[PDB]
């Protein structure tokens, strides 16, 4: 029942130093080796440190590791942080015939507010003859990437059938998100109008549509 | 600038990598074969290290090649034949004819070419590998124009694996092999696993109404030519583009100007002085030698001993005169603790040690973590201290079925009190009562007088920190002595007077092995010169001292007046009194700093542009 | 050198058997005595060790994944495969095969990550609906339009505007799970309002798992 | 100091023995006590050891299930107990005091040794010795001296001294050790040289004392009348 | 155990004698020190050299020792008449988990003017006939223990039953004396005409025949 405890989020500005910990609960950290793996998003993990102090060929000199047996914690020291260092770090062990990995560490590299352009569309005629109805709300070009969307009926907050996409970073450093209100063809026409409200930094941007 | 392919499948972009494989030498004197009707030459060429098949085609003449050793149904041989229907690859004991050929007939009534003769082999008895490709239609139509299609092939035979590299490039040259650079890529890997020492080219034979006679004389030969080159193993520099295709290559053994690019790892050489090497021959073979002691080491006795020694009086065993197979130790799940410092696992099988020392004792879990070289406590400071530069490591596991019985197991003792720190690799057995106060302690167990040895309570119900662990410490020492314990690596044969990479008792290097008349004192194994370089090898398999000769010993100064500015270079030899030089050439001038070739000496005195040494200056003039 | 390539389907139904095969190119499984291990990683979570195998029949499995992992080595085909039984929705992870130089050492060479998405229902094609621009769909001098891709399974779908001719202002959103466990998204584009009635906008939606390609013209809303 | 053990003992082939090593003039406090045996004609053997402070006994790997060794710290004595005695186990046992030291080698050495304890086995029980007279003949007496003595038969054990005239004779006496026989019997001899002029005026008698047998017989030796 | 030594050594009072004790790689080759013990013929062994360089109290400085490699060496300068003793080498054995002792070397330095042996035959008396046994003794004196041959013949066939050899004991005048006993029966005692005892020493054989009747 040997597991490795890691800090979930460590942040430090580039060029400075930072220490990443890896603490074992039951088993001693000096009993078995500790391997550190740097995994960039959308890529396979790569061995950055092995044998607890041996840097493999290819990694820079800054990737240095140390072992503290008294506190049962393995340490990883990074000096002179750069841009490409923004990747996940995991500490490995062996336990006893059972390889045990770490929790995961997000070494972070480390303000104007962009306007939330909102566009709303009604269900199409082709969707209506297919006995379906979906209201699509579109949010784009906003920063920070934290928005809340609340649909509206004639005079009611709509929650059922609401599906939304998380804000994802655009090419122009802003964020974009969408909201989908699935309805029946009768629900789309029983109300006079449907509106989508997007809240961003306290401000609210609203677009509405009606069956026409 | 031909025959360059991809040595590995690793994708490289904007990075220059140095590879040591079998490559085409630059501007090699390849043999030329001609077949003009106006010369059906299909000889047997030896397969030493690789055959580069460069052929230009205009009427689909060359079909395939045969690979084998004896080609007489006595040894395994490979078939590659491309007829008009499919592609046939077979590995059988074919009975080859003296002059194999493929016969294609032509009819006067209708303009059509169709193959009718298949005279390659007599019969095949046993077959191992067979490959049949998808069917296709092939034109087989002669052309009255010049050559249009150029085909290049690379054949390699390493560890029984056949890799074929090919690339099609359209050319319009008449007879001469076209210049330029081309990149070849793999298409298939054939695990034939046979020994090939010779090969023969198989061509196509054309028959029509214009060639009267019998079968042996009524035929014509299509206009075609092909060239055969050898792949000598030389170091090369390859430029990998962003698209992943090699666009240029640099030879490291063609010319002294070409060796400057290899040393600088760049395709452009600026003006200055560069020292690449002397007359250099690329290595062709690799040899490793290890002692022939085919005896298993007594590892099992230390790790499976019936009774383990005490903490203070720990046993010590010496392991020698055997091959050390650590694969049973580092690949087991029983060893609870297996941490090493400087041992370098997965490499022990390679390095050699003077002797192996094994220490056996039992300690608790909270004290087995203290066998790090730097630590303090009641065990690492009073019972067993490891040095900071300790070579070797410690192996421990769990032992509760053994050395732990009900009612207490008080058969193991450890030191509790000591007046001074224990030296590394020192064992002390002292039962004298330790004293704390100023009172006399002449064999009295009274106040302030306790026994240094304290009993161990190895109850089965204790915690995982208090569990008794069986500990074995492996110690390795490096000394100026012949190695009597080493790894399990195989030992190859010995070659002399050749530039061959050597691996002697864990020491790897490149040089020439020659006989030496020096007498070696028995307990010294390696000898070094003033420059602290290896010069002699004991070679315990034969017990004969062999002189180590560097492949390049002299000093070479290359006077390169840039790359884009000019291509002609001048070579200066420091230790040559104007021969062991790259080329004699002409315009040989001897200066105080050495001998300079390739440069013209004048009686005038101009400004110093490119200094040479001892007042000698050179420049590029008209 | 050597490299590792994985194969097998990118999907598995719940309560079924997984079949993932890792192929070694440029080396030998039996030679060298190199251990082979499977390591998975859920999206946004840490790496999880599944099990390890030797060139022989030696096998060790994770205690949480015990009695469910079956891994075998085929030396003739130079490949090794892992079988997982009773796969659930929590098994959605990126599987990696990695050679192990040492038993307790580094995973020196990591293969590329295959994506496994465990979900119910079945592979069904999308329904494409247009997003008709109008006066309420524009804010200023520019207008927006898009295409709705609804009720498809599985991922991924590729949406291109005018066969890739339109790329500026194009925003393809990540898919999200519906209330019925169905994937849905939309791809949009911002255009000047002057080119509404004169320029044709066609979205091209492709769903490779269901072999479905749908092109949908986008026109301004016609009030009825 | 000094180490004193018990006297010689005789046991049975398959019985139990018990000997002790008493310390005189001091105590072996905080000093390990070991036992070393030595077969007649063979080398020394290490077979045990006690640290008397903690009372823990460590035995050798040659035998461990038949020998139990113990010691008492209060009385400063070490007790040796052995079971299943055999014929080969006929040897002498010494109590060895270990004297350790600090060094790279660090091998235990015995500086002080005991006086030894003879442990012998004999299947045959103790019997009554028989003594027969021996006198020279006429042919054996050619000069001024004659050889005459007494022979003892079927006596057990070996240490049975022979006295001439209750110690009144000290010149010309000799002691002959016995020899192993097929039945394990012992037989010694004794002959002295005496002038022929004393054969007719003073007599010769042999006095044999047997401490374990609790017997002491007296026999008269006379010259032969026929020769 | 495996601590083999030469079975015996020879020396002179004025010449140096070197004793070699060689073991193995688990006891001697492992770096363990060797201890030397001297055992007089009739005295318990005592410590002679410990730590391969030190000497305890009461030992003469003539005894010297050294350990190198996997073998041990002991050097003695003077060899007096009291130097006849058994020498043992003792070290620590890792495989046996206990102390290991040497086989022992026999050092004998002696010399005396040996002469011809003298033998006496004593026939059994009349009172020994009623004991249902016959003890034919053969007393030997003024002889040496190096060459002791005891052969029994009855003038028609050699006797191969009841013959034995006894180790002689030192006398008070630097001499060794022994005896041999023969077991027979009174029934066959009178059947044969005579018996004799033969002793051979360095080619010298003396025969005397007694007459029972
Ligand atoms: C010790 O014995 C066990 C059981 O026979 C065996 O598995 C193990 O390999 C042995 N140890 C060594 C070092 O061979």
């Amino acid at each position: 029942n040997f597991m490795l405890t890691q800090p979930h989020s460590v942040s430090e500005s580039p060029g400075k130093t930072v220490t990443i910990s890896c603490t074992g609960s039951s088993g001693s950290i000096a009993s078995n080796y500790v391997q550190w793996y740097q995994q960039r998003p959308g890529s396979a993990p790569t061995t950055v440190i092995y044998e607890d102090n041996q840097r493999p060929s290819g990694v820079p000199d800054r990737f240095s590791g140390s072992i503290d047996s008294s506190s049962n914690s393995a340490s990883l020291t990074i000096s002179g942080l750069k841009t490409e260092d923004e990747a996940d770090y995991y500490c490995q062990s062996y336990d006893s015939s059972n390889v045990v990995f770490g929790g995961g560490t997000k070494l972070t590299v480390l303000q104007p507010k962009a306007a939330p352009s909102v566009t709303l569309f009604p269900p199409s005629s082709e969707e209506l003859q297919a006995n379906k109805a979906t209201l699509v709300c579109l949010i784009s070009d906003f920063y920070p990437g934290a928005v809340t969307v609340a649909w509206k009926a004639d005079s009611s907050p709509v929650k059922a059938g609401v599906e939304t996409t998380t804000p994802s970073k655009q090419s122009n450093n802003k964020y974009a998100a969408s909201s989908y209100l699935s309805l029946t063809p009768e629900q789309w026409k029983s109300h006079r109008s449907y509106s989508c409200q997007v809240t961003h930094e306290g401000s609210t941007v609203e677009k509405t549509v009606a069956p026409t | 600038t031909r025959g360059v392919y991809y040595p590995d499948k690793v994708f490289r972009s904007s990075v220059l990598h140095s590879t040591q494989d079998l490559f085409l030498p630059f501007f090699s004197n390849v043999t030329w074969f001609h077949a003009i009707h106006v010369r059906f030459d299909n000889p047997v060429l030896p397969f030493n290290d690789g055959v580069y098949f460069a052929s230009t085609e205009k009427s689909n003449i060359i079909r395939g090649w045969i690979f084998g050793t004896t080609l007489d149904s006595k040894t395994q041989s490979l078939l590659i034949v491309n007829n008009a229907t499919n592609v046939v690859i077979k590995v059988c004991e074919f009975q080859f004819c003296n002059d194999p050929f493929l016969g294609v007939y032509y009819h006067k009534n209708n303009k059509s070419w169709m193959e009718s003769e298949f005279r390659v082999y007599s019969s095949a008895n046993n077959c191992t590998f067979e490959y049949v490709s998808q069917p296709f239609l092939m034109d087989l139509e002669g052309k009255q124009g010049n050559f249009k299609n150029l085909r290049e092939f690379v054949f390699k035979n390493i560890d029984g694996y056949f890799k074929i590299y090919s690339k099609h490039t359209p050319i319009n040259l008449v007879r001469d092999l076209p210049q330029g650079f081309s990149a070849l890529e793999p298409l298939v890997d054939l695990p034939i696993g046979i020994n090939i020492t010779r090969f023969q080219t198989l061509l196509a034979l054309h028959r029509s109404y214009l060639t009267p006679g019998d079968s042996s004389s009524g035929w014509t030969a299509g206009a075609a030519a092909y060239y055969v080159g050898y792949l000598q193993p030389r170091t090369f520099l390859l430029k990998y583009n962003e698209n992943g295709t090699i666009t240029d290559a640099v030879d490291c053994a063609l010319d002294p100007l070409s060796e400057t690019k290899c040393t600088l790892k760049s395709f452009t050489v600026e003006k200055g002085i560069y020292q690449t090497s002397n007359f250099r021959v690329q290595p062709t073979e690799s040899i490793v030698r290890f002692p022939n002691i085919t005896n298993l080491c007594p590892f099992g006795e230390v790790f499976n001993a019936t009774r383990f020694a005490s903490v203070y009086a720990w046993n010590r065993k010496r392991i020698s005169n055997c091959v050390a197979d650590y694969s049973v130790l580092y690949n087991s799940a029983s060893f609870s603790t297996f941490k090493c410092y400087g041992v370098s696992p997965t490499k022990l099988n390679d390095l050699c040690f003077t002797n192996v020392y094994a220490d056996s004792f039992v300690i608790r879990g909270d004290e087995v973590r203290q066998i790090a070289p730097g630590q303090t406590g009641k065990i690492a400071d009073y019972n067993y201290k490891l040095p900071d530069d300790f070579t070797g490591c410690v192996i421990a596991w769990n032992s509760n079925n053994l050395d732990s019985k009900v009612g207490g197991n008080y058969n193991y003792l450890y030191r509790l009190f000591r007046k001074s720190n224990l030296k590394p690799f020192e064992r002390d057995i002292s039962t004298e009562i330790y004293q704390a106060g100023s009172t006399p302690c002449n064999g009295v167990e009274g106040f302030n007088c306790y026994f240094p040895l304290q009993s161990y309570g190895f109850q089965p119900t204790n915690g995982v920190g208090y569990q008794p662990y069986r500990v074995v410490v492996l110690s390795f020492e490096l000394l100026h002595a012949p190695a009597t314990v080493c790894g399990p690596k195989k030992s190859t044969n010995l070659v002399k007077n050749k530039c061959v990479n050597f691996n002697f008792n864990g020491l790897t290097g490149t040089g020439v092995l020659t006989e030496s008349n020096k007498k070696f004192l028995p307990f010294q194994q390696f000898g070094r010169d003033i420059a602290d370089t290896t010069d002699a090898v004991r070679d315990p398999q034969t017990l004969e001292i062999l002189d180590i000769t560097p492949c390049s010993f002299g000093g070479v100064s290359v006077i390169t007046p840039g790359t884009n500015t000019s291509n002609q270079v001048a070579v200066l030899y420091q230790d040559v009194n104007c021969w062991r030089v790259y080329s004699t050439g002409s315009n040989v001038f001897q200066t105080r700093a050495g001998c300079l070739i390739g440069a013209e000496h004048v009686n005038n005195s101009y400004e110093c542009d490119i200094p040479i040494g001892a007042g000698i200056c050179a420049s590029y003039q008209t | 050198q050597v490299q590792l390539q994985e194969s097998g389907p990118g999907l598995v139904k719940p309560s079924e058997t997984l079949s993932l095969t890792c192929t070694v190119s440029g080396g030998s499984v039996s030679s060298g005595g190199y251990f082979w291990s499977w390591i998975r990683q859920p999206p946004g979570k840490g790496l999880e060790w599944i099990g390890c195998i030797y060139y022989s029949g030696s096998t060790n499995y994770n205690p949480s994944l015990k009695s469910r992992v079956t891994i075998s080595v085929d030396t003739s085909k130079d490949q090794f495969s892992l079988k997982l039984s009773s796969v659930t929705a929590a098994d959605t992870a990126v599987y990696y095969c990695a050679r192990q130089l040492w038993l307790r050492g580094r995973f020196d060479y990591w293969g590329q990550g295959t994506l496994v998405t465990v979900s119910s229902a079945s592979t069904k094609g999308p329904s494409v609906f247009p997003l008709a621009p109008s006066s309420k769909s524009t804010s200023g001098g520019t207008a927006a339009l898009g295409c709705l891709v609804k009720d498809y399974f599985p991922e991924p779908v590729t949406v291109s505007w005018n066969s890739g001719a339109l790329t500026s202002g194009v925003h393809t959103f990540p898919a999200v799970l519906q209330s019925s466990g169905l994937y849905s998204l939309s791809s949009v584009v911002t255009v000047p309002s002057s080119s509404l009635g004169t320029q044709t906008y066609i979205c091209n939606v492709n769903h490779k798992p269901s072999n479905t390609k749908v092109d949908k013209k986008v026109e301004p809303k016609s009030c009825d």
